[PDB]
RNA sequence: GAUUAAUAGGGACAGUCGGGGGCGUCAGUAUUCAAUUGUCAGAGGUGAAAUUCUUGGAUUUAUUGAAGACUAACAACUGCGAAAGCAUUCGCCAAGGAUGUUUUCAUUAAUCAGGAACGUAAACUAUUAGGGAUCGGACGGCGUUUAUUUUUGACCCGUUCGGCACCUUACGAUA
RNA sequence: GCUCGUAGUUGAACCUGGGCCUAGCCCGCCGGUCCGCCUCACCGCGUGCACUGGCUGGGCUGGG
């Protein structure tokens, strides 16, 4: 307070700032890869999906939508990129 | 600030930096374009197209992958809605409210909201008229809104 | 809404110079704001600024300036008018500067009298 | 041949949120009226009285029935609606807010001349800079209780947007 | 009383090809000295980590 480096905020204070209020704004959502153990299929799901994402066939599920992050279903794997 | 009703509301969708790569989210731009074209042929709005892409395919933004936005792409391949999506949805909403009023009239709150929607439509309509989108003279009353419906 | 983003920036600078802070976050950036702060930095009333991108400007200020202002109708001014405009805008002729959007760019009134060019009065600081 | 994608817009989708609105429906007592009994001398009001009802039985006691009204306690330094205002359950009908999104056209916007929709009272009076509460999302988690174990919810904590209000400070003001 | 709304008013940011000269170096070409080659000789060729000068030959960088 009184003087601070405004071009170099700390990553920890930057990380607790709201989305639109970081120095250059940017998202905080991510993409996941999801397989369901009987299938060798790799569907890529967005973290905050509004669609009941289905794998390439097999009338299953992969996630359900919410007010925030998509709740991935049951036993499923996820790497995140 | 959110136009009609009081209340700020900062609910906004963020756009990241570097308008080019997301590399590990593969697939050529041509394939994405053909998928968008297929969706347009099935009869879906640009916003619905974007939502579908978000759901299933390895995309971030069309404007990132391809040189153009969705609406712009649709216009290049001549597969665009008659009344630019948002305007169409507003007129559908206005029709629904008018039909509700016809069913039951005394509801004054519904009549007020109808008036609000009509004002918002006129606000959109003037600016669409200015940017050479819609032909000059565009009525938005029950004589023409009902005919439009879909 | 104030479309004068230069006036929003200069309002933020005046609020920081009153509150005794040592930097700001000028949230809507421009190019006329960058030229304005370039003149203020030439005359030493602002330490060091950077334009970061989402963009915004981080302006390290020394604690030396008193007031920033924009002239909102942006009146045109010749040199023989410029002397009277300087002595009617500033508290003293040796304190503070008047900003001019000339045909040679954006500069202070002493640089305008050096380069023999007139123009519109856009702002002032002291 | 088509920029930043705006820390201004409008729309779409998802989980939602609300004593917001309309129509129906369901209850709850209480009051009045009437009936059936047990009555058996006053009852009602008022500071005192009086008008009135009262052996064909008033007021009272019990049980039913009808009608109209309203929704106690929960009920708040809260919630929703632009305002007046809005509190029984359930169903239907559209609408709205905020959040999240891996959603779109890219100035569409801001302000109000003219005009348009909703409608017995008064009486003491660019930030402040954060903190403690509060509710609506969204995310995260050492854990207690659901949980016969996963969901999921309740409680505690942190981050983040958004909003009614408190106190401090004014950053000042000024009539 | 509140909201919508027209004339009117304020209206976001983003937006200086060719040739000539010049200095430094490199790569290459060319003339001469020295040395070597070959030609009977005349002569020519190689010849600047042996020497020296030229090239409006080619390349990179700086300045006008
Ligand atoms: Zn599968």
């Amino acid at each position: 307070v009184l003087a601070v480096d405004l071009l170099n905020p700390s990553p920890a204070s930057e990380a607790r700032k709201h989305k639109l209020k970081t120095l250059v704004p940017a998202p905080r959502s991510f993409f996941m890869d999801v397989k369901c153990p009987g299938c060798f299929t790799i569907t890529t799901v967005f973290s905050h999906a509004q669609t009941v994402v289905i794998c390439q066939g097999c009338t299953n599920v992969l996630c359900q939508p919410t007010g925030g992050k998509a709740r991935l279903t049951e036993g499923c794997s996820f790497r995140r990129k | 600030g959110r136009l009609h009703s009081k209340g700020k509301g900062i609910s906004a969708s963020a756009i990241p930096y570097s308008r080019n790569p997301p590399a590990w989210l593969k697939t050529t731009p041509e394939q994405v374009v053909e998928q968008i074209c297929k969706l347009a042929r099935k009869g879906a709005t640009p916003s619905q197209i974007g939502v579908i892409l978000r759901d299933s395919h390895g995309i971030a933004q069309v404007k990132v992958v391809t040189g153009n936005k969705i609406l712009r792409i649709l216009k290049s391949n001549g597969l665009a809605p008659d009344i630019p999506e948002d305007l169409y949805f507003l007129i559908k909403k206005a029709v629904a409210v008018r039909k509700h009023l016809e069913r039951n009239r005394k509801d004054k709150d519904s009549k007020f909201r109808l008036i609000l929607i009509e004002s918002r439509i006129h606000r959109l309509a003037r600016y669409y008229k200015t940017v050479g989108v819609l032909p000059p003279t565009w009525k938005y009353e029950s004589s023409t809104a009902s005919t439009l419906v879909a | 809404v104030r479309t004068s983003v230069l006036h929003d920036a200069l309002n933020s600078i005046n609020n920081a110079e009153k509150m005794g802070k040592r930097q700001v976050m000028i949230r809507p950036s421009s190019k006329v704001i960058v030229k304005f702060l370039q003149v203020m930095q030439r005359h030493g009333y602002i330490g060091e600024f950077e334009e970061v991108d989402n963009g915004k400007i981080v302006v390290q200020l020394n604690g030396r300036l008193n007031k920033c202002g924009v002239i909102s109708p942006r009146y045109n001014v010749r040199l023989a008018e410029l002397e009277k405009w300087v002595t009617k805008l500033l508290p003293a002729r040796q304190f503070g500067y008047v900003i001019l959007t000339t045909s040679a760019g954006i500069m202070d009134h002493e640089e305008a009298r050096r380069k023999h060019v007139a123009g519109k009065i856009i702002g002032f600081f002291y």
